[PDB]
DNA sequence: GATTCGTATC
DNA sequence: GCTACGGCTATACGG
């Protein structure tokens, strides 16, 4: 085989593989195979794109003998991936051990699961076979406690949020404010996180630039609450949700849930479009409503 | 780079005195707005002759700072399911906003031909309980797509096919602002090919400008093309077989227009036809309808409207 | 036409559970069931007439009182009733002594369509607290019972498999193998596979296979056996596997499955036998 | 003009579950905002119940009301409003992992409020990892009835205990039984949910009869005073019901719902007490004879 | 500020737009539909928009309810946009029935379901079917009365589909209600007329001068005469009367006075394809308007069928044999068509022109009926019900396949008499399947 | 739109 | 501290 890989902690590979459940349920899933590791990069309509990146120390059976091409791309399925990857691996004396494997082109995607005693062998065929932001036009950059905006994205998909925003302003007294407003069946909603280092670790407004650090200023994102759902799942695993945005309109969002001893968690990358915003006055309430 | 509004929407009106065409119709909206007792009315027409910019600008100069959170634009781009229509409107008409004493909330249903007659008897029930609140604004390209309970509340406002002088002062008015080079021929070419649709005259005269610069007849001409509708009509009402074989293949089929288009806009034109005799009428149409079973079952040949087209002069010159 | 029985959970434990499993299964299955009480056992009987039939037989050893009487063949009565009513009031009864009571349940058929009296008692901590329930039910007629047969299975191709019990240390190792085919959202098709002793789980469609297989050791009580099944019906089958200690699967080649459950109450052993078509061909 | 706040878990557990009712009553909500006590109520489309919250001033910690910054005089000053019970509802839950450390309602239909608050309840909650949330939910000022049913009542007398009725209540299925036959007699109190049955044309069945009772001695029944059948609903006493149990204080020892009735046609009152809440419930009986 | 079919809405009975023998039927079915033991279950009410039909529910309910409720006013209306937390969609109108039907002594209110729920989605369709038809069939010793108003209006074309109901096509009574609800005994049902136009000018006249200031002010007054009776000519809508009128005062220039159009009713365009229609001796314009307003009863293989069964009553039958025969050719051609739209324009332009060329003043013209194909389709389920009785029968007590085909052709009648003479000489079936042939 | 019967009005 | 079960929610089905 030109690549291969054993598992026996498969509870990770499951939590990791949900995180795209908030993504299309049955659509295409694009696999990168590396000496690094594997990557699942999905994305949505071309205006959000998540991506895994499962080390190679998480797993201890990484081969990868594959010397053609630097990476190995395939095209193959969501759900039933979930599915396989979902054995759950219970009764503690006899773990499940996994194996992935690919044979290059034209090989389908085997996943044999061993129990010594239950022998699973999962095969999928493979198919034929961007949003990025500039690092150096951020116009804000905060770090969040995954529980607490976990808990804001489910108060906001709890009253509807057909749309959403963004508030990002710092003072020369070194107070943040972030809060998430939102257009919904109630009206104006807002839920404004708290200025303290334990959930709003660090909020810097830049001025485009990603190095003069400006006060007084306000950064706005207008994104459909469609596209910010997506990463609710993700930052329900996550320990601290880093958050950046551009100028040009792009929002990335780094999960870092930080078991193997050397493999350095599961990075997520989540990186979102904003909405083009035709009405110039919405702006207008949303920072005379923040101003009170 | 690439940053150049469209013509059709960087010079959409903003107000009720640059929209050309009904001119009793816009008097009459002018007249509400400074009045401000806006009833519920359906408006219906031709597409591109002035009915969503309208309402637009009704609703623009009715409200004024008020129109961000006083009007709901609904439209066949956004859902309106009976929920949606259930809560959103009810929602929307419930809800007690300050206004001038002769001021009402705007609800602009556009496309209102396309929504589910569900969603028109919640309608019926949302305006006969909060009709002193807020007033519903129908546009539509026909009346009879709204059900009779919701018309019997509102007041139907028709719109006519745009003339031929309104359409060339405003577009004198565009060429005038944008300061284009034109010829007098370019322009009644340009008019010719709209038939009364403004959005296609703006659309015609921005591609002229574009491509080639001086608006005469032969650019217009060469970059545009004579509506087929008119050609079709020309074939039918030929004299002798030949001259109508000639002109149907010449502009048709060398043009590279299908057969089912052809035999579709040949019934359009029979049913429209003029100075012709019932029978004749109702013989041709047998004829196309015969024909375009023929092409519907799979026989789309240069063929079959020949053959058409000498059985239509058979009937025509009897036996 | 005198229908009276009496429950008691408490005092005979197992075929209580046999009966509360037969409930949850017939009400799982489909609406409404068939009640065929005989004279020295009771049918239960749950006729969609491709889909799956269950057909379970509880003694009248089961029940503390037991006297049926009727003017048909060996006081033959057949009702009709909703399952969601029984399950109710089953669920009421469990939970009457889950909060601590040993109260029978008594139950009269009081009046074609006629309901059941299922009246027990319940206390609370020393205080009197009568739940009385009335189930509406149809009395089916002598030749509609008639309709009514256990379809017979040949046994021309038709090969056993003994499942472990699940009490043993293979049990649980084994429930996960059936269950595991339950996970995939998008199963609808189970293709079994015995050759003569191995069971094997295919599921294979147009762009993935699954190859589940049982390694532990099995039994076959005394050539390949092949038959393809909706899921829902294997669902059936993990629910009444984990249920029963005794149970065995029987296998046509290409013709139908076979799910025996058995009680050995031993006296007559309550079965509960699961008659599966095959959804399509091989 | 008018502020209330929850600083107490079960009071906003109570409160909760009373707006959530009263939404599940009727689609919108009615709050009346007295000087001494703020009245949630909320009366159905056919008008055959109604059930009302009396949550006084001691049950929140400041009560700062300012009538003269919808507006009613009866003296004393009256403001009344309508809320959308589904949107209220929404606010007022306990989030999952996050505790509500302080729940604060008020409207400040004054001068000093610009467009965006006006005729726009305030609502504001901090959770107790400093999270602060605050909606504005659109409201519009109404008239208040008090309807005389508590004073015209104060006929037989009935308090039995909540525990085994709410326990029989939440047994019943709404979808399958729609009825409450509630028959006391000189020795015991028998309450049986039922649903008559429906006969078709060649006497068929619409509609078929479920009959789930359940009778109790005279020793539970804490007081009674004949001074005899009623018959009325069943959502609604479920709702209400369950409604009382949420604030859990073992400390009191209420734990008693207390009926009134007096003939089939009168409608019969049903009432919770708290420290605080005062819970009142009418139901139109039926008429039959 | 407000509307004038609102700010004029009538005070009592006498302002009521409705004929005297309409609201003699309606107040007498109200007044015994109150008695203590009433034949008449519920009231049902159908017609088109704007006719008062809900009005005047609303001023009898103003004088009836207070006199039969008893000593300890209004309608209890339905609200289907009402959305209640534990509330399932299809579950709202039986619990507003559930709580209405508590409304019988001392809380005594009529009610009036005069929004419907949303019958467009076929299971609270069924629902409100079964639910309304326990009322009917309820055990109760007593209950409110129930007054149903639904609106006749024909539902425009939404989806491309032949799998289009009654419901699709049209929103009448007829389409949702059932045979066993509008064929019962305790179902009254009055159905209702559009205004007639001295009702309509009366009404008019009585607004015009109730804002008399204001049209002499607009100098208006002089030309509302004329305006009233073209508007009362036009539309029988009285809302849509009162509204164009209020247009046209309102207005200060010389824009046309426009209602709107209602639709034409099945025989209505029978007799418009038949034998013509006044005002409009074109042809083609009335064909092309009666196509463009009215395509969805146009485009159906009934109105054809209609045509056929109804263009003999042109003159009772009294015309050449020539013309049936090309109308009847002209038919069979357009059968052929697979619905094409030019089938249906040609046919109805070739009876048309037939029926303008032999056309006569002084013609004394027949009356026109539905087509009975569905007659010939129940005869021909009786017939298959029967053949599938007689091919069991000849399938169990021996072994003999014969075809459906050979059962219509000599099974049908032959058989009948082999059981005949050996049964009384001396199976089962002993008449003719499907009845005897007659003429 | 057509026929047939019944009223209100001129 | 772990498991079972009830409530909430996302998805497939039906007409
Ligand atoms: N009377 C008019 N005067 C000036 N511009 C007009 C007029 N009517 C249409 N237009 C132009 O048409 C474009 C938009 O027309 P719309 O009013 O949106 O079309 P419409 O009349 O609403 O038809 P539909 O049914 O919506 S496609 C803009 O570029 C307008 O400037
Ligand atoms: N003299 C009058 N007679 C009758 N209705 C009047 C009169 N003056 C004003 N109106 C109003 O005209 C409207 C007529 O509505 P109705 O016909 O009663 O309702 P409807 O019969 O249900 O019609 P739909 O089907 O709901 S659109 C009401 O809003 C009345 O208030
Ligand atoms: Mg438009
Ligand atoms: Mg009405």
């Amino acid at each position: 085989n030109k690549f291969s890989a054993s598992t026996v902690h498969l509870e990770h590979i499951t939590t990791a593989l949900s995180c795209l459940t908030p993504f299309g349920s049955k659509d295409d899933v694009l696999i990168f195979i590396d000496a690094d590791g594997l990557s699942f990069v999905r994305e949505n309509n071309h205006v959000i794109k998540i991506q895994l990146l499962l080390s190679r120390e998480l797993f201890m059976s990484y081969s990868y003998r594959n010397e053609t091409e630097d990476h190995m791309k395939l095209c193959v399925k969501i759900n039933h991936i979930l599915d396989s990857v979902s054995v759950m691996n219970r009764n503690s004396d006899d773990i499940v051990e996994c194996t992935l494997s690919y044979d290059g082109h034209g090989s389908p995607f085997v996943l044999i699961f061993e129990d010594s005693f239950i022998s699973e062998r999962v095969e999928y065929s493979t198919y034929l076979i961007g949003l990025e932001l500039d690092r150096e036009r951020i116009s804000f950059e905060a770090i969040i406690k995954g529980e607490a905006l976990h808990s804001a994205l489910k108060d906001l998909k709890e009253i509807g949020c057909k749309e959403c925003y963004v508030y990002a302003k710092t003072e020369a007294n070194d107070e943040n404010v972030f809060a998430l407003i939102s257009k919904s069946q109630l009206g104006f909603s807002k839920i404004k996180l708290p200025s303290n280092r334990s959930i709003l670790e660090k909020l810097q407004v830049f001025d485009g630039d990603s190095t003069t650090v400006i006060d007084g200023f306000a950064v706005i994102g207008f994104f459909d609450f469609t596209s910010f759902d997506k990463i609710r799942k993700s930052t329900k695993i996550a320990s601290k949700v880093l958050f950046r945005m551009d100028v040009h309109g792009v929002l990335s969002v780094n999960i870092l849930s930080q078991l193997p001893k050397d493999y350095p968690g599961i990075v997520i990358e989540v990186c979102m479009l904003e909405k083009e915003s035709i009405d110039e006055a919405a702006q207008t309430e949303i920072e005379l409503l923040m101003e009170t | 780079l690439s940053l150049q509004l469209p013509w059709v929407e960087k010079y959409r009106p903003q107000v009720l005195s640059d929209i050309v065409g009904n001119k009793e119709t816009i008097d009459r909206l002018q007249q509400i707005a400074k009045d401000g007792n806006m009833p519920h009315m359906i408006i219906s027409g031709m597409p591109g002759i002035g009915k969503t910019t309208s309402v637009h600008c009704l609703a623009h100069e009715l409200l004024g700072r008020s129109y961000a959170d006083g009007v709901l634009e609904l439209n066949a781009s956004d859902d309106r399911g009976i929920d949606v229509v259930r809560n959103q409107i009810k929602h929307f008409a419930q809800k007690k906003l300050h206004l001038p004493p002769g001021k009402h909330k705007i609800v602009i249903l556009d496309e209102a031909d396309s929504m589910t007659a569900g969603a028109q008897q919640a309608l019926r029930r949302t305006m006969e309980l909060y009709s002193n609140s807020t007033r519903f604004a129908f546009a539509c390209n026909q009346s009879n797509k709204i059900i009779e309970p919701l018309q019997s509340r509102c007041a139907i406002l028709r719109y006519s096919k745009l003339s031929d002088e309104d359409v060339l002062k405003r577009l004198l008015q565009i060429i005038k602002l944008e300061d284009v080079k034109y010829t007098n021929d370019g322009l009644e070419a340009i008019i010719f090919t709209a038939e009364g649709d403004m959005r296609q005259a703006i659309n015609n005269l921005q591609s002229t400008v574009a491509g080639h610069g001086l608006v005469n007849a032969d650019n217009v001409f060469k970059i545009v093309d004579s509506p087929h509708p008119l050609i079709v009509k020309k074939m039918l009402l030929a004299s002798n077989l030949e001259d109508s074989i000639q002109i149907l293949r010449t502009d048709l089929w060398k043009k590279g227009y299908s057969s089912i288009d052809i035999v579709t806009t040949s019934f359009r034109v029979t049913k429209n036809l003029a100075q012709v005799k019932e029978s004749v009428r109702l013989e041709m149409i047998k004829e196309i309808g015969l024909t375009h079973m023929r092409i519907l079952e799979g026989v789309g040949t240069y063929l079959q409207l020949a053959s058409m087209l000498a059985k239509i002069h058979k009937l025509n010159n009897k036996a | 036409m005198k229908l009276k029985l009496i429950v008691n959970g408490c005092e005979a434990p197992d075929d209580y559970k046999l009966l509360r499993t037969t409930i949850n299964t017939v009400a799982s299955l489909r609406k409404t069931a068939i009640l065929r009480f005989n004279s020295e056992r009771l049918t239960i009987i749950s006729t969609p007439k491709d889909t799956g039939q269950l057909w379970c037989t509880i003694p009248h050893d089961v029940f503390r009182l037991y006297t049926v009487i009727s003017a048909r063949e060996l006081n033959t009565i057949t009702m009709e009733c909703n399952c969601d009513s029984l399950l109710s009031v089953f669920k009421r009864y469990d939970r009457v002594m889950n909060q601590g009571s040993s109260s029978n349940m008594t139950i009269k058929l009081q009046s074609p369509i006629c309901a059941l009296g299922i009246t027990f008692e319940e206390i609370v901590h020393n205080k009197v607290i009568m739940h009385s329930f009335k189930v509406p039910v149809k009395l089916l007629f002598r030749a509609q019972d008639t309709r009514i047969q256990e379809p017979m299975i040949n046994y021309i191709q038709l090969m056993m498999y003994k499942l472990p019990p699940i009490s043993g240390e293979f049990g649980s190792a084994f429930h996960g193998f059936i269950r595991r085919v339950e996970r995939y959202s998008n199963v609808n098709h189970i293709h079994l596979m015995g050759v003569k002793v191995e069971l094997k789980i295919i599921v294979n469609e147009l762009d993935w296979h699954l190859e589940i297989c049982w390694n532990g050791p099995l039994d076959s009580v005394i050539s390949t056996h092949e038959v393809i099944i909706r899921c829902k019906d294997w669902k059936v089958c993990s629910k009444l596997y984990a249920a029963f200690e005794e149970v065995v699967l029987a296998i046509s080649h290409d013709e139908s499955c076979v799910f025996h459950c058995s009680l050995d109450r031993g006296r007559e052993r309550g079965q509960i036998i699961y008659y599966i078509a095959r959804s399509k061909g091989l | 003009s008018f502020k209330a706040t929850i600083t107490e878990s079960g009071k906003q557990n109570i409160w909760f579950r009373a707006i959530y009712v009263l939404s599940t009553i009727q689609d919108d909500i009615k709050i009346t905002v007295t000087t001494n006590e703020l009245i949630a109520w909320s009366m159905n489309e056919t008008d055959t119940t109604l059930c009302q919250v009396r949550f006084q001033k001691s049950f929140f910690e400041e009560y700062e009301f300012k009538p003269h910054e919808g507006v009613q005089v009866i003296s004393h000053k009256l403001y009344s409003f309508r809320v959308n019970g589904r949107h209220l509802t929404t606010i007022s839950r306990k989030p999952d992992g996050d505790g509500i450390k302080s729940f604060t309602i008020a409207v400040n239909n004054t001068s000093t409020c610009p467009e965006s608050l006006a005729n726009r309840l305030i609502v504001v909650i901090e959770m107790d990892s400093l999270i602060v949330k605050e909606y504005c939910p659109q409201f519009q000022p109404i008239k208040y009835d008090p309807i005389i049913i508590n004073l015209k009542y104060k006929i037989n007398y009935i308090c039995c205990n909540s525990t085994l009725l709410k326990n029989f209540l939440d047994n019943c299925n709404v979808n399958v039984t729609d009825e409450v036959k509630l028959e006391i007699n000189v020795h015991r109190l028998s309450i049986t949910a039922f649903t008559k049955a429906v006969y078709g044309k060649n006497n068929d069945l619409l509609r078929n009869a479920l009959s789930m009772s359940n009778t109790i001695s005279t020793l539970d029944l804490e007081h009674y005073c004949l001074f005899k059948s009623i018959i009325f609903k069943l959502k609604d006493f479920k709702n209400f019901i369950t409604i009382g149990p949420s604030w859990k204080t073992t400390q009191d020892g209420n734990d008693n719902i207390s009926l009134w009735f007096c003939h089939p046609g009168d409608p019969i009152l049903m009432q919770m007490q708290k420290p605080g809440v005062k819970l009142e419930l009418v139901e139109v009986t039926d008429s039959n004879i | 500020g407000e509307q004038w079919y609102e700010k004029f809405k009538p005070n009592c009975l006498e302002q009521v737009a409705i004929h005297k023998r309409k609201l003699k039927d309606v107040q007498e079915a109200l007044d015994a539909m109150f008695l203590p033991n009433a034949k008449h279950r519920i009231l049902l009410l159908s017609g088109p928009s704007g006719c008062s039909k809900s009005t005047v529910i609303k001023e009898l309910s103003k004088i009836l309810v207070p006199k039969y409720r008893q000593n300890s006013h209004k309608v209890t209306e339905f609200r289907g946009d009402c959305i209640v937390n534990d509330l399932p969609q299809m579950e709202s109108f039986s619990e507003f029935l559930k709580g209405a039907r508590y409304l019988v002594m001392s809380n005594l209110s009529l009610i009036l379901i005069e929004d419907l729920p949303n019958v467009f989605h076929i299971d609270t369709r069924r629902r409100f079917q079964q639910l309304i038809l326990q009322w009917l069939y309820s055990s109760e010793p007593l209950l409110p009365p129930l007054v149903i108003c639904i609106t006749e209006c024909e539902i425009p074309e939404n989806d491309n589909n032949y799998r289009k109901f009654g419901i699709d096509y049209t929103f009448s009574a007829e389409t949702i209600m059932n045979k066993e609800i509008l064929m019962h005994p305790r179902l009254k049902r009055i159905k209702f007329n559009p205004i007639n136009s001295t009702l309509l000018k009366k009404h008019l006249k009585f607004i015009c001068v109730q804002n008399m200031k204001m049209l002499k002010e607009k100098n208006k007054w002089n030309k509302r005469q004329e305006v009233i009776d073209y508007i009362a000519q036009e539309t029988g809508d009285i809302r849509s009367a009162i509204t164009t009128l209020q247009f046209w005062a309102t207005s200060s220039g010389s824009l046309p006075i426009s209602t709107r159009e209602s639709t034409i009713s099945y025989f209505h365009a029978i007799g418009k394809v038949i034998h013509g229609s006044h005002s409009t001796n074109n042809d083609n314009e009335m064909i092309n308007n009666l196509f463009e307003n009215s395509n969805n009863l146009l485009s159906k293989e009934d109105f054809k069928l209609g045509i056929l069964e109804n263009y003999n009553t042109f003159n009772k039958g009294e015309f050449s044999i020539s013309d049936a025969s090309s109308i009847v050719d002209c038919l069979s051609e357009c059968d052929n068509m697979n619905g094409l739209p030019e089938s249906n324009e040609y046919g109805l332009r070739e009876v048309r022109k037939t029926f303008r060329n032999i056309s006569k003043q002084g013609h004394n013209h027949g009356t026109v009926y539905f087509p009975r194909e569905w007659k010939v389709r129940k005869l021909q389920n009786s017939f298959k019900v029967q053949a599938e009785d007689w091919l069991n029968v000849s399938l169990y007590k021996y072994n003999a396949v014969h075809s459906f085909r050979n059962i219509t052709l000599e099974f049908g009648y032959y058989a009948p008499l082999i059981r005949k003479c050996q049964s009384y000489k001396k199976i089962d079936v002993v008449d003719r399947i499907g009845g005897p042939i007659e003429a």
